[PDB]
């Protein structure tokens, strides 16, 4: 109520393709 | 053996209220941030920290280079320094203060750890005379006083007794009012009469008579104490500085600060959060210069600063030092941080470290999800990188992704991924130099999560003024 709620910030395993 | 920076709280575990840094060099910021994650503050609140050298009486500014052993002896305390009078919003004659709120709850300025820290440092600025009992003259006003710091000095020990689980009896005989009183208070009380000392113990022991178990936690004790210091305390949470020249310049009719080819303070500058920036002589009344929104920039030449408005007029200061300098640009740039633009700072010769790096490798700061989704929303395509909300050294790289809310409506799902210091993207096998490199080789990529896929086809960047949670609403 008083004080900022906590966020933590769910994540996830990536991966990437080039050009 | 070290640079050794004193805490007014350990944080949550306990343990000696100290952190020893013992790195060849560090920055100021570096230190506030490790000691900031030790003690539970998270990414949102790390700004409103810094740290003061007691002995010179400056605080330092967050680029600050601390190099051990050159400054193994140096006096320093982590502090919140940004402070929003009335935020707690107890006082009905004065404004409410809060974080923007999500567009069209994270609207709070202090998490738990914060709280309780602000709470540790009131105590010691209360006991510390940053209200003096010196400064009254009538007998309505010394009475008043008395009675409020015990009245306080209940409220700390009420709180010791809540903390340590113990009942406020066995507190009240390991800890004395006369230590929870502002040291003004017990000079007097010392220096005066056997018979008033006796009385005043008398009128301590009837403040415990009526107290409650059960009544009030431990939350309500801190904020009714807090609440109560910033009535009795005028000058607490509030920076007054002294200048030893001061002049007011219109700049189409000269520059200041201008080069040339140190005597006792004329003024003090006053710096608030909810009041900006004023000044007065040292009958009284402190003249208005701006708001922090005002100011264009801020100009630093050896112990003199020039504060900019907006309508090209100038507040030109003398300083007594240059560290005094420092101290004085980084106050006003950071109340600027919290109020004005959350991506753009006055001074380089004060600016934040890691804002200068996020300037310029286009990172967000610790955004909740509510503003991201407004940035992501527009396109598709779009992508951020902005500072973990929870970790203080993680970065978020963020898409958006089509979805179906319940009743049938298109809805917007976030996918978060994270970035780790040398910077690498768990899941990509390659490493970079900086953020900003990093996110140019990800700049026409196709990014894999799961079964889906992400054209990571433009970065969204951090817009000057743009309102977020990291922006501090003045009522």
């Amino acid at each position: 109520n008083l004080l900022l709620s906590t966020s933590e910030e769910q994540i996830e395993k990536c991966f990437i393709i080039e050009n | 053996g070290g640079l050794k920076v004193l805490l007014h709280w350990a944080g949550p575990g306990g343990g000696e209220p100290w952190v020893t840094f013992s790195e060849s060099s560090l920055t100021a910021e570096e230190v506030c941030i490790h000691i900031a994650h030790k003690v539970g503050i998270t990414p949102p609140c790390f700004n409103l920290f810094a740290l003061f050298d007691a002995q010179a009486q400056v605080w330092l500014p967050p680029n600050h280079i601390l190099e051990i052993p050159r400054d193994a002896s140096l006096m320093l305390y982590f502090r919140i320094r940004f402070y929003f009078r009335n935020w707690h919003g107890m006082n009905p004659r004065e404004p409410a203060v809060y974080r923007c709120g999500p567009p069209g709850q994270g609207m709070q300025l202090l998490d738990p750890a914060s709280f309780e820290y602000l709470f540790e440092q009131g105590k010691h600025e209360f006991v510390n005379d940053v209200a003096s009992l010196w400064e009254l003259s009538t007998e309505e006003e010394i009475h008043h006083f008395k009675n409020e710091s015990l009245g306080m000095a209940f409220l700390h020990l009420c709180h010791l007794a809540l903390r340590h689980g113990i009942p406020l009896e066995e507190v009240a005989k390991k800890t004395s009012f006369k230590d929870c009183i502002p040291r003004s208070f017990r000079r007097h009380i010392r220096q005066h009469s056997a018979l008033t000392r006796l009385r005043l113990r008398n009128v301590f022991r009837r403040f415990l008579r009526d107290f409650q178990p059960g009544r009030l936690s431990q939350q309500m004790v801190m904020v009714k104490y807090l609440a109560t210091l910033e009535r009795l305390a005028p000058r607490f949470g509030t920076e007054r500085v002294p200048v030893c020249h001061l002049r007011l310049l219109a700049q189409a009719e000269g520059e200041p600060c201008y080069i040339r080819d140190a005597g006792p303070p004329t003024h003090e500058v006053l710096v608030t959060g909810t009041g900006g920036i004023q000044w007065w002589p040292v009958e009284p009344l402190w003249a208005y210069f701006c708001d922090f929104r005002d100011i264009t920039h801020v100009v630093l030449k050896e112990h003199c600063v020039s504060i900019h408005r907006q309508d090209n007029k100038c507040l030109e200061l003398s300083l007594p030092s240059r560290a005094a300098a420092l101290s004085f640009v980084s106050l006003v740039d950071g109340y600027f941080r919290l109020t004005a633009d959350s991506s753009h700072y006055l001074c380089h010769e004060v600016a934040p470290p890691r804002l200068v790096m996020s300037i310029r490798d286009g990172i967000h700061g610790p955004l909740l999800e509510p503003f991201v989704q407004a940035k992501l929303r527009p396109e598709d395509g779009l992508y951020l990188i902005h500072w973990s909300t929870s970790h203080p050294y993680r970065l978020i790289l963020t898409v958006a992704q089509r979805s179906q809310a319940p009743d049938g409506m298109q809805s917007l799902r976030l996918r978060k991924f994270p970035i780790e210091q040398a910077f690498v993207l768990e899941g990509w096998g390659r490493s970079f130099p900086s953020v900003r490199e990093l996110g140019a080789a990800l700049q026409g990529c196709l990014l894999r999560a799961g079964d889906d896929c992400f054209s990571l086809r433009r970065c969204c960047l951090p817009q000057p003024g743009e309102t977020s949670n990291l922006i501090i609403m003045r009522g």
